[PDB]
RNA sequence: CGGGGAAUCAGGGUUCGAUUCCGGAGAGGGAGCCUGAGAAACGGCUACCACAUCCAAGGAAGGCAGCAGGCGCGCAAAUUACCCACUCCCGACCCGGGGAGGUAGUGACGAAAAAUAACAAUACAGGACUCUUUCGAGGCCCUGUAAUUGGAAUGAGUCCACUUUAAAUCCUUUAACGAGGAUCCAUUGGAGGGCAAGUCUGGUGCCAGCAGCCGCGGUAAUUCCAGCUCCAAUAGCGUAUAUUAAAGUUGCUGCAGUUAAAAAGCUCGUAGUUGGAUCUCUCUCGGCCGAAGCGUUUACUUUGAAAAAAUUAGAGUGUUCAAAGCAGGCCGCCUGGAUACCGCAGCUAGGAAUAAUGGAAUAGGACCGCGGUUCUAUUUUGUUGGUUUUCGGAACUGAGGCCAUGAUUAAGAGGGACGGCCGGGGGCAUUCGUAUUGCGCCGCUAGAGGUGAAAUUCUUGGACCGGCGCAAGACGGACCAGAGCGAAAGCAUUUGCCAAGAAUGUUUUCAUUAAUCAAGAACGAAAGUCGGAGGUUCGAAGACGAUCAGAUACCGUCGUAGUUCCGACCAUAAACGAUGCCGACCGGCGAUGCGGCGGCGUUAUUCCCAUGACCCGCCGGGCAGCUUCCGGGAAACCAAAGUCUUUGGGUUCCGGGGGGAGUAUGGUUGCAAAGCUGAAACUUAAAGGAAUUGACGGAAGGGCACCACCAGG
RNA sequence: ACGGUCGAACUUGACUAUCUAGAGGAAGUAAAAGUCGGGUUUCCGUAGGUGAACCUGCGGAAGGAUCAUUAACGG
């Protein structure tokens, strides 16, 4: 069941039962952490770093190899951005829909989906305010929206 | 969404008892579910079972005998003092001769007669007969 | 009737009227 | 379905009182307009003065002229039609005499053939209709 | 007025509590005061207001919601009696006083007990035991009629006395009198059904009447009015009204919402409610123990102490029994005057499952020791003035050691990435297709139109028809399917741009961020309303023509608003699955749409490789279908409308017999139309739902007959 | 007696709410037998037609009786 859609997908990952590093992976945790460091220096989200490590380097799961997950490694090194990844992408999508609605005035479908994206942004910001990742006075504004991205 | 995993487990066990199946798969598992099924086992009602450990919430395969008539959860978990347990075992149990209110107390999860013996009260979880 | 003071005023008015009639019929 | 939580006592009692207001007896008892429209003012009996005798036609399948009297109640002045029960009992009533009236049976509802009549006379000139009908007492004037 | 409590009640509950015990309040209405320990006192005072009393007319006096009593009011309620003897209270007080209170009077509020006969012999009558094949024969009880007998036994009454008591009355105790049925005489409601008890007799004749409800009465009334008889309760029994149970018809236990009353048009969303796995007691002071912290805190559960008496439950106890009461029992003694229950909140001390919550992630984190800065030690520097006694304690700090140093997992929960796709999803621009209508020119002709018939209409200034063009506005057929997409309303000509989106794939990321939602918001067919533009078709209103005892709708020609666009409003539909949303479980099947995976083969004129089009199987979410004795249901039917008296997964709206009525009125919104919210008086015994039979069809097909016809006599 | 204070109550307008008299207006009821005399399947929302009914326009429902046909598509 999707949160704002009538669909009910089952598309998701399935981790194996084996939590151990495979034998053929001849990488220490240190080299994997350094690879994460250079990918962050290129400038990417933790999801993109995980995908790049999965596809090309044979690292099936970073937290089985290093013992920590990617954004924590970034935050301990100091390369994590100030606003979280999913919230940043939600704001960017809302900004794109805002630009399209400033272009086209009669599009009601865009207005409806814009309302949905704003609601997702508010719920995620409420969660990050509870967990003290965002500042408590953080707020999403219609006008000062593209300044964050 | 899914709440009350004990309710899911007891419902699936009942619905396979009415169809007369030999084994039931209940997912997800819990400590509360395991203590409940243990209580149902020690009175010969449910039978011997397995806990499958996937690294998430596990699954349980329960071997069934044809003995269970009704397996039920009472939700919410009402606070049951010992003075008001009699009204509960009048409302839920089919006889004074058999059937069980499972309740959780600070001595553990038990049935109502053991709570009478141990002189405690608790919260109602279910009943089975 | 509404407004409790108004309905008590109405009752006092009606008492005065009927009691005036009684005092009329008792003088004769 | 019903909310069944442990902290839902306020929703349950609020919903019960709002939905209580949809009952006919509860609304007739507790809203206050049925007691203000009742000629008796919530009394089992009332005393009145006969204004008229009236013959009221029975509802369609029965055919009769039920004998009633139009009375004016002493305490509030409201007007009532009241049935006089047994046969020949209308001859005991004259115009402008005190009449004790009770309910007919159905608590504000019309009873039987007689249309619109909620009331029956019980006493005339402080002797009962039963003693007058069975010849046990006599009425003065 | 509030509590204690009362009525009812399976369990949960509903209703009452003016009222004698506890608390408050007030003395006609306010307001102010004196005195006093205490009063904003009222059987104290002072005003005003409203009442009202005596007056010699100047003045004077008032306060029953104390006891009795009266008027008034009403459906609704007692004596203008006796006493301080009891219980207690006041005073200077063993003595005085008390309408407090006690005692009688009234008293069918209500509660307890309890008469109106009992018996025997005879005469009929049953049922049993014995003997008889049976009939019968008896001694065994029982029964009423007794229009039969008979004495026994009593109180109701009348009445001395004792007793009781302050004096009495009553009760209790006692002499005398007191009972045969015309007396010492039982009522009140009923007798069709519900609901026990008559198809009896006379009267009445849809009248009079009865009848809570169904109904009875119109000439044979089981129902009215009576007579007889029977039934029910009984010193009581009817009626009216409020209220409780019946009512699982208010539903927490525990209802319902496809077709019976009922799920919001759709989606977002705050409060509210609910929320997935996960973790097994000790250092100092005092006598093995007491002190000191406890332990992140609770919620929960068990204990304890506190919670007036009366009431309620309940122990004891022959009030002559009982309702009651708190007494009593034994030959001066012996004893009683228990006990429980007493929500919630608050004190208390154990338990630690369940459920919240916290504890180290810019490490200014623990535990040890090594140090610094500042503030301080109340005693050891005999008596001191002292600069210093030392020691020891608090707050900011520098490194070091030490911790297995410190991050539960990755939900067939959710969000976000990423990948290749997919679709009448949306917006803007653009392309095309016919047809229609109009216009121009050309051809040939007198009709063309409409209808059931016509007529209105057009038309040789040349209609209709045929041809070649031009324009305008509309609309995107067939292809088009139980196919797709969207939150719903909805959505179909090409191309390009614009931004979204489900599903699928993933050994990606975050890690509970979620579900459902009062309030609040976005969108919402058609019609309609304000502004502009446009008008091809169609077309409400409207005009004509036709049509009739009485036609004012149907029908035909014409035609306005509209129908089209752009910007605003409006917020309604049979806005439908007449079916909330989210999660789980309970049978089978093969088609289809998208995505993915595995695999022989055929095809891209035998394809040179991958790739598309087909073919076979699997997986996932979709639109549907078929099959089923899963189980449900009033059923029709439904794999949900199932997992429901074996009743509890979370949550939203919402119904409560039919009408009056979605009406009035108020509020709010709208330019208006209207939308949302939404009664009551009154009226009514059924409205309604699913099935089941088939009178009569003015429904259809057949067969037969000179009592039917045909051709005739 | 001045002043203050508490403060009943009074007077005047407004906003009310009640009680109680009323010229007249517009109705019904009983008395006058007085005078004259064919169509629709069933609906929904909206607009028009003289208010509603009903009819028509526009957009929706079924809560309205599926017969027949359908294996090749190659030369």
């Amino acid at each position: 069941g999707r949160m704002h859609a009538p669909g009910k997908g089952l598309s998701q990952s399935a981790l194996p039962y084996r939590r151990s590093v495979p034998t053929w992976l001849k990488l220490t945790s240190d080299d994997v952490k350094e690879q994460i460091y250079k990918l962050a220096k290129k400038g990417l989200t933790p999801s993109q770093i995980g995908v790049i490590l999965r596809d090309s380097h044979g690292v099936a799961q970073v937290r089985f190899v290093t013992g920590n997950k990617i954004l924590r490694i970034l935050k301990s090194k100091g390369l994590a951005p100030d606003l979280p990844e999913d919230l940043y992408h939600l704001i960017k999508k809302a900004v794109a829909v805002r630009k399209h609605l400033e272009r086209n005035r009669k599009d009601k479908d865009a207005k409806f989906r814009l309302i949905l994206i704003e609601s997702r942004i508010h719920r995620l910001a409420r969660y990050y305010k509870t967990k003290r990742v965002l500042p408590p006075n953080w707020k999403y504004e219609s006008s000062t929206a593209s300044a964050l991205v | 969404v899914r709440m009350n995993v004990l309710a899911d487990a007891l419902k699936s066990i009942n619905n396979a008892e009415k169809r007369g199946k030999r084994q039931v798969l209940i997912r997800p598992c819990s400590k509360v579910i395991v203590r409940f099924l243990t209580v149902m086992m020690k009175h010969g009602y449910i039978g011997e079972f397995e806990i499958i450990d996937d690294h998430r919430a596990g699954k349980i395969v329960v071997n069934l005998t044809g003995r269970l008539n009704k397996c039920g959860v009472i939700s919410p978990r009402f606070d049951v003092q010992l003075k008001d347990l009699e009204k509960w075992q009048n409302n839920l149990l089919p006889s004074r001769q058999f059937g069980f209110i499972v309740l959780t107390t600070s001595a553990g999860i038990m049935d109502h007669e053991e709570a009478r013996r141990k002189h405690t009260g608790g919260k109602i979880l279910g009943f089975f007969f | 009737e509404l407004s409790r003071v108004d309905q008590r005023h109405r009752a006092s008015q009606l008492r005065k009227q009927k009691k005036e009639a009684v005092l009329a019929e008792k003088r004769q | 379905g019903k909310c069944r939580g442990l902290r839902t006592a306020r929703k349950l009692r609020s919903h019960r009182r709002d939905q209580k207001w949809h009952d006919k007896q509860y609304k007739k008892a507790h809203l206050g307009t049925a007691l203000k429209a009742n000629p008796f003012g919530g009394a089992s009996h009332a005393k009145g003065i006969v204004l008229e005798k009236v013959g009221v036609e029975a509802k369609q399948p029965n055919s009769a002229i039920r004998k009633c009297v139009r009375v004016q109640l002493i305490k509030n002045g409201k007007k009532i039609t009241a049935f006089v029960p047994n046969d020949g009992c209308l001859n005991f009533i004259e115009e402008n005499d005190e009449v004790l009236v009770a309910g007919f049976g159905r608590k504000g509802h019309a009873v039987g053939d007689i249309p619109g009549v909620r009331f029956k006379v019980v006493k005339v000139a402080n002797v009962s209709l039963l003693a007058l009908y069975k010849g046990k007492k006599e009425r003065p004037r």
